[PDB]
């Protein structure tokens, strides 16, 4: 069996959900979403923010708790074939993390180079912010934490210790979410110019750099793949 | 749509827009709508806002639903940033061409280099038609007419696709062979020196030479075509001509100003001294995009936005005609739902509880006087 | 383990495709965040694509990720396309956002919101690394070329937008008229960091001087980010957090 | 301080402390001091101008070396949307507190060194 | 002018400062102008004698909420109470951990083998109680200070 | 000798020199030559040039081939 169709679902769920989110923000961007003090803004974007925050907290708790509770206690008695299957599942988790990272840190982030550059902000909760920071960021954080936990709890290579590159790849992009405080503080106070390259953005950048730890993470996963079932063929 | 969130005192004391007019309220695609009016730069410019040494006359709108055909300060076109003087009154004119159908809230705004957006009154303008009918023709000094909607789009797409294809070809050339794990094992276990061998080096040399040669040839071709080019035209424009307004014949001294918390009314006591030779009457109080009118004295006919217009929102304790030379003190109340809708009541949250505004005084013959008032605004709770 | 040599090859190929996806899209996200928050404003607007600031800043801040990804990929797999994959991912993310948000959500024309071209610089950086595998030689020569070829690489795209136009009594380029007409409510004209002329601007030197400054700073940034990527490749197991 | 210490003792992870406990340390500062300074923010009509009690204290009790303009306090901006000044500052302080805690954990790690620099 | 002001070069302004005596003695009173980027500009100083007792000084003020307070001691009790309360909480935490031996035996236990013995229940329960009580007390105190003094600027 | 390289529009709109006069065209060593005239500061001062809040009346010359004995703006040194 090895690599199964969980990868198709991993791609499709993010693609479909974010396409629907884009449709929603295209429909309610203007017209209930321009005026932050209008009653329709509360029903179409503040309610969205509340619901998405609650659902993200619940989903993160459930997913992480399930992954930690179903952790493999007897990692020693794991056959190489099962280890290969678990390595493929972890690679599917990493693919989902990469897809979510794309959607969060490229699409919905630059989608702002398109929302603010065009409108005069009305709040710290621009409908797009209700999409980027409170969805395009918690979703990829949840996916990254889940992938890290799966590696630690199913892969003997990633067990017996916390991998530094994986921890950086998982936590650095997470630090972008609390960095939103610097974004807000340095939008209203420091810098009223909509300059996208303002120093009030070296906060997603610095922690965007930590995603480069995917390189060490991926060579670690390559070594984990090539533990018992490394071949032969490769180097033979 | 971006105001009602800015600080009330900052909206009150930055820039006062008046004599605003709109040529049309409903337009077709490609039809032109003109916005005219005057703005006065308040003398008590807040220290937190940089002085309007570099300012841009902008339009508040949800993306290019209109295109700014022309914009004027004084009588001269202002496509760049301009320098404004504190205390001066300027007249402006913005010409917009409809591009996208719908109902749009169009604001005239002034962006200041170190203070952010100063949004004036916004008016709903209806656009009907199809976006596909929109044209933005322009004639260059080289004698060709192009449509700015799609000019150079094909060339941009072609060049970007070409370079993307070159990069993808490079990556795929290296990706035909196995990529990650066997190459990693070969590099780790002993010297590799086997995964990069001729003609891989020849292919890379070809890629590098072709890239440089194609860049040079494309630049030369884009220089032979379009032989006449100019850099981007930028730079703040000085010498904006302000309006030479006559000195007002009305002097007003604000003796305290209060507003109820909570409430929708603002109360102030004014000592009005009438100079000149005509009986005056208080007709309007404009504070921040909100016009409180005394309907018995003046009526608005310029189609001011209804949510910003208080037809009878201005009540004067004694608004009888003020004979020349006579001085009297009256209690003026400006009350309207707009005071709470546009969050002018939220000056209680502000770190500077001072207001500014314009009082419009009208005589019998109809000629009007504009006087500016500013004072601390004291909340009242009991 | 694996059944045979053939199944090992198939498993390796599947791993290759999946890991290529992971690398490409994590790079897309991180590199796009870095680029759009270090050069995005110039990259957004044709009337921001000037000869001084655009030419100066863009290669300097964009050589970052290619240097790190090169220092990893070349060193560990002899794969000479780290710079190319970084630039392609950045271009893909930028174009997707331009088409579906800048032109899709808002209705700014593509000829107004097109991104800059970077593939020539990426190709130079990759080929100069593969040939003469010296990372120092790459940082010196390839980064020089990456900085220098930026403006000539983009000239075929932006040259038609620099045709002079007599617009209502004032001289304006086509890009200037685009920025004037297509109103950016959040982006007033003064925010534009473009060449405005100085009393120490001698002759026709604005573009070449900016290009050479960008090339030198690109050398420096590539040198720094090679070691940054070296660190980010660490396979250490931090025992406890 | 109590949040920082308890979040460290529970879940001994220094990274978890730097992320969550420093967040709480930054966020709880203003609410912790609100019972003390709230009575000083009662509005007063002082000689025609609106002033808080703290403002009147600073006005009355003359600081010869400390003129009013030196005061780096909230003065309002055109990009100050609604009632967000305190929460936005608190969240920015919490994020920067995470960063500073991360840096100073390793600074303290160095300062603990028991090395014997043979010669100065 | 309770705040900073803008002055124009070349202009003449008239000023008036009203002072209320607070401390007995002989004081050299100067009228001065502090400039944002230049420092103090001290005018002529005059010796003014103050007689009496500092204990007789009053600084009454009436708020818009209809209460008259003396600025000399207003909120002093509340400030002292809250600071003493939080200091006592911190001291209680430290003393709770300081009842047992502190430095050298704990250092030896941590060094020689895994420690995992000096922090055991109910120490974790006490720490959870401290954290929860701190958060709850902060929230309750903020709410109480919002119910009282409902009008603040 | 340092102009003809500066931007044409910046040379056009900074400062206009007129009524310029030179006391002598050919001088001996230790002899004095006086340069007089008027300059007008243009209202449309370019934003890229800082306002002439701090300005120095200098002499364009290849090193101290002359020494500046005196210089006046208005009537004062
Ligand atoms: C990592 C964990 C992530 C957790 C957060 C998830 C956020 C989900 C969206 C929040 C919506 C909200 O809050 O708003 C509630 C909205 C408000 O729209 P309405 O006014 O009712 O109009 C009618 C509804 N239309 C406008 C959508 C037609 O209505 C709803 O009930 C519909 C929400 C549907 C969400 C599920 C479909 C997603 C795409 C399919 C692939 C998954
Ligand atoms: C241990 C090290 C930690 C130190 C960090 C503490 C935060 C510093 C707070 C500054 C307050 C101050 O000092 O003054 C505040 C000054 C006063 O200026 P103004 O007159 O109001 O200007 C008016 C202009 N407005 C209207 C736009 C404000 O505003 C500033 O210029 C803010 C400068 C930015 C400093 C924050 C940078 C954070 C770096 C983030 C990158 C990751
Ligand atoms: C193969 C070897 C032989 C070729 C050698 C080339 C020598 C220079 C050619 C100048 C072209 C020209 O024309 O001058 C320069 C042209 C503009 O020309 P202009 O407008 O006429 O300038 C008027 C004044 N003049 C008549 C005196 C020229 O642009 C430039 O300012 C380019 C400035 C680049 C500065 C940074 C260079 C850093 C170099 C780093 C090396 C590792
Ligand atoms: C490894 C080294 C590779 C170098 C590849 C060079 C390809 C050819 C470029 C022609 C440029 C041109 O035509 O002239 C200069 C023009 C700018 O001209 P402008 O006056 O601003 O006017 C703009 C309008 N135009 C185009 C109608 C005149 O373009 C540039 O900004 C490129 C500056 C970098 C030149 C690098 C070559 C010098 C030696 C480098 C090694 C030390
Ligand atoms: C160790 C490094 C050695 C490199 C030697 C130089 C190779 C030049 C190749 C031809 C480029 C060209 O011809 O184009 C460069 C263009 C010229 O632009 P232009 O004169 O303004 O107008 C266009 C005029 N055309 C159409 C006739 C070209 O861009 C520049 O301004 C850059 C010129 C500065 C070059 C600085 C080199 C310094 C080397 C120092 C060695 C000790
Ligand atoms: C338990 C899960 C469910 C709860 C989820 C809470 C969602 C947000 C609640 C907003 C409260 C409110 O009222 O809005 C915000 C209130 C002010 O409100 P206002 O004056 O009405 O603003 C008027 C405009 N409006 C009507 C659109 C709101 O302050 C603020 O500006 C807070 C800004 C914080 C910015 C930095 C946040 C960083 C987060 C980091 C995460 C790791
Ligand atoms: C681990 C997380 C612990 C969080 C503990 C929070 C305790 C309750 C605080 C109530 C604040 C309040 O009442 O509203 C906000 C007010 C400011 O209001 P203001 O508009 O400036 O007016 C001031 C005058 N007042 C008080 C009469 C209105 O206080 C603050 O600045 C606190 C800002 C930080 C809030 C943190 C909670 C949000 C989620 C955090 C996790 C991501
Ligand atoms: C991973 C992190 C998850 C945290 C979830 C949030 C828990 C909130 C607890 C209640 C706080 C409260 O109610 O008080 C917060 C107060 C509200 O202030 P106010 O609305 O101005 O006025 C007072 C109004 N009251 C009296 C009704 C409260 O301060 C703030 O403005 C901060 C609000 C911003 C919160 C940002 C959270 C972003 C989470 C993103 C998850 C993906
Ligand atoms: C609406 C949310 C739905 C999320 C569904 C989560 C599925 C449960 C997670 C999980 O444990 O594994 C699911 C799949 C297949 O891996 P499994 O083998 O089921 O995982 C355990 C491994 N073990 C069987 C050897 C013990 O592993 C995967 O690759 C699933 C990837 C799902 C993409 C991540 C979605 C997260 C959105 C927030
Ligand atoms: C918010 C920012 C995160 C800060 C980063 C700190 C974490 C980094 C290191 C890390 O993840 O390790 C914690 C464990 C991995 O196993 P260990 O750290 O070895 O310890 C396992 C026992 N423990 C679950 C109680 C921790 O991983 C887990 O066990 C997590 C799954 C259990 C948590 C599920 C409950 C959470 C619901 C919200
Ligand atoms: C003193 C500084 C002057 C510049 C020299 C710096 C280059 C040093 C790079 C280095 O350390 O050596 C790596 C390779 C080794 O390959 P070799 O097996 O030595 O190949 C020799 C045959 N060859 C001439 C075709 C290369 O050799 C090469 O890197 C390529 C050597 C050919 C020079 C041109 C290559 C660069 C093309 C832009
Ligand atoms: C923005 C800057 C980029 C972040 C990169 C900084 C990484 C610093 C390295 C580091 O974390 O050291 C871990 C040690 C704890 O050591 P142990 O847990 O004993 O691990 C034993 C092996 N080791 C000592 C080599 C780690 O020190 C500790 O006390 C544990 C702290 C680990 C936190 C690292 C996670 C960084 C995520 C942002
Ligand atoms: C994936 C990230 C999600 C958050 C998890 C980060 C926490 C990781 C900290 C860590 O590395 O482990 C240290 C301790 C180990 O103690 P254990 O002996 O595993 O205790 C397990 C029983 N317990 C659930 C009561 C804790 O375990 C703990 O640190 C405490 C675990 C209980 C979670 C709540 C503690 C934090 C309170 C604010
Ligand atoms: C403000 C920055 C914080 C200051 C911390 C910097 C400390 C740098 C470490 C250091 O001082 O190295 C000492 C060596 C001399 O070595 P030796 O005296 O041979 O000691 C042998 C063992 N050892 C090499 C590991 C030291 O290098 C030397 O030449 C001796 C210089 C020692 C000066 C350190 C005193 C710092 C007081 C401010
Ligand atoms: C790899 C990222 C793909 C992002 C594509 C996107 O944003 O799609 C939205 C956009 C919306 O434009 P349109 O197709 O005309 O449909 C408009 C519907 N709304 C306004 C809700 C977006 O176009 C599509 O839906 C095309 C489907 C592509 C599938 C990968
Ligand atoms: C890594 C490079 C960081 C350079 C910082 C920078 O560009 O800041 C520009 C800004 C100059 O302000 P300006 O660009 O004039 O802002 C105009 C808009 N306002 C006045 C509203 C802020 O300077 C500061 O306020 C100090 C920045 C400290 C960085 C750690
Ligand atoms: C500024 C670049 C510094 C990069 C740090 C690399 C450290 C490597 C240590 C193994
Ligand atoms: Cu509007
Ligand atoms: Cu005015
Ligand atoms: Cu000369
Ligand atoms: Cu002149």
């Amino acid at each position: 069996l090895l690599d199964k169709k969980w990868l198709t679902f991993a791609l499709a769920i993010y693609t479909v959900f974010y396409l629907w989110v884009r449709w929603y923000e295209g429909v309610y961007g203007w017209s209930a979403g321009l005026d932050s003090f209008a009653p329709e803004f509360e029903t179409y974007w503040m309610n969205f923010l509340y619901t998405e925050i609650v659902l993200e907290i619940v989903t993160a708790s459930i997913l992480w708790g399930y992954l930690w509770k179903t952790r493999d206690r007897n990692l020693a008695a794991l056959t190489p074939r099962e280890e290969l299957r678990r390595n493929f599942t972890h690679l599917v988790w990493l693919v989902a993390y990469a897809w979510a990272i794309y959607w969060g840190a490229s699409y919905f982030t630059e989608q702002d180079g398109t929302w603010h550059q065009t409108i005069v902000r009305d709040t710290d909760f621009t409908p797009s912010h209700i999409i980027e920071f409170y969805l395009s960021y918690p979703i990829y954080i949840i996916t990254g934490f889940a992938a890290f936990i799966y590696a630690k709890t199913r892969l003997p290579f990633f067990a017996k210790g916390i991998s530094l590159p994986y921890l950086v790849l998982v936590v650095g992009p997470f630090m972008i979410l609390p960095n939103v405080g610097l974004n807000e503080w340095g939008h209203t106070f420091w810098f009223m110019e909509e300059l996208f390259v303002a120093p009030l953005h070296y906060g997603f950048v610095i922690f965007g750099w930590l995603a480069l730890a995917v390189m060490g993470t991926l060579t670690q996963t390559f070594y984990s793949f090539a533990q018992g079932g490394l071949g032969q063929s490769l180097c033979e | 749509h971006g105001e009602k969130s800015q600080a009330a005192f900052m909206r009150m004391r930055t820039i006062h827009w008046y004599d605003l007019s709109w040529s049309k309220e409903k337009v077709k695609i490609n039809e032109t709508v003109e916005i005219k009016g005057k703005f006065h730069v308040f003398e008590g410019w807040p220290e937190t806002v940089d002085e309007p040494d570099v300012a841009f006359l902008n339009v508040g709108m949800p993306g290019p639903v209109f295109i700014r055909k022309e914009s004027y300060i004084g009588g001269q076109l202002v496509p760049r940033s301009v320098r404004l003087e504190i205390g001066k009154t300027y007249d402006f004119r913005v010409v917009l061409k409809a591009r996208r159908p719908g109902d749009w809230h169009v604001h005239t705004m002034m962006n200041v280099q170190g203070g952010g957006p100063i949004i004036g009154p916004g008016k709903w303008i209806t656009v009907e038609g199809s976006m596909s009918e929109f044209r933005n023709p322009v004639t260059t000094l080289t004698g060709q007419t192009v449509d700015l909607e799609n000019y150079n789009e094909g060339n941009t797409y072609f060049w970007h696709a070409f370079w993307f294809a070159i990069g993808v070809a490079w990556i795929g050339y290296w990706s035909r062979r196995p990529i990650f794990i066997p190459r990693l094992l070969m590099v780790d276990a002993g010297r590799a020196d086997e995964l990069v061998s001729a003609t891989d080096r020849k292919v890379a040399m070809g890629f590098l030479a072709a890239t440089i040669l194609i860049v040079v040839m494309a630049m030369s071709s884009a220089n032979s075509k379009y032989p006449i080019t100019i850099p981007l035209q930028a730079g703040t424009m000085r010498g904006m001509k302000p309006l030479e307004l006559p000195a007002p014949t009305v002097s007003v001294k604000v003796e305290d100003a209060t507003y109820r918390v909570p409430g929708r009314a603002m109360r102030m006591k004014l000592t009005i001294t009438n100079h000149g030779n005509s009986p005056i009457r208080l007709g309007e109080f404009y504070t921040a995009s909100v016009r409180f009118l005394d309907s018995d004295v003046y009526k608005d006919t310029t189609g001011y936005p209804e949510d910003l217009l208080a037809e009878d929102g201005l009540s004067v304790s004694d608004n009888s005609p003020l004979a020349p030379g006579e001085t009297r003190t009256v209690d003026v109340t400006a009350s309207d739902a707009a005071w709470e809708v546009y969050r002018l009541s939220d000056i209680i949250y502000d770190p500077d509880s001072r207001f500014a505004g314009l009082l419009f005084f009208f005589d019998a013959t109809g000629n009007r006087q504009v006087v500016q008032i500013d004072a601390p605004l004291i909340p009242s709770f009991m | 383990a694996v059944r045979s040599h053939a199944e090992a090859v198939q498993v390796s190929r599947t791993i290759d495709w999946m890991a290529l996806f992971v690398v490409f899209f994590v790079i897309v996200g991180s590199y796009h965040i870095h680029a759009m928050l270090t050069m995005g404003d110039w990259d957004f607007w044709s009337d921001w694509k000037d000869r001084r600031l655009w030419v100066t800043v863009t290669p300097i801040v964009l050589v970052t990720f290619p240097a790190a990804v090169q220092s990893y990929l070349w060193e560990r797999y002899r794969l000479p396309w780290g710079a190319t994959v970084c630039v392609l991912g950045l271009l893909l993310g930028e174009w997707i956002n331009r088409y579906f948000n800048f032109w899709g959500w808002t209705y700014f024309p593509i000829n107004f919101v097109f991104p800059a071209s970077l593939v020539p610089g990426a190709i130079i950086l990759d080929t100069v690394l593969m040939l003469s595998g010296s990372y120092l030689f790459t940082a010196i020569v390839g980064a020089m070329g990456w900085g220098l070829i930026f403006y000539p690489g983009n000239w075929p795209i932006i040259a038609p937008l620099h045709v002079p136009v007599e617009y209502n009594g004032m001289l304006m380029s086509i890009a200037d008229i685009q920025g004037y007409n297509y109103v950016r409510t959040g982006t007033p004209e003064y925010i534009r960091m473009v060449e405005k002329g100085t009393l120490r601007t001698f002759g026709k030197d604005v573009a070449p001087v900016s290009a050479f400054f960008s090339a030198f700073m690109s050398i420096l940034i590539y040198f720094m980010w090679h070691f940054i990527g070296r660190w980010f490749s660490n396979e250490r197991f931090l025992q406890s957090t």
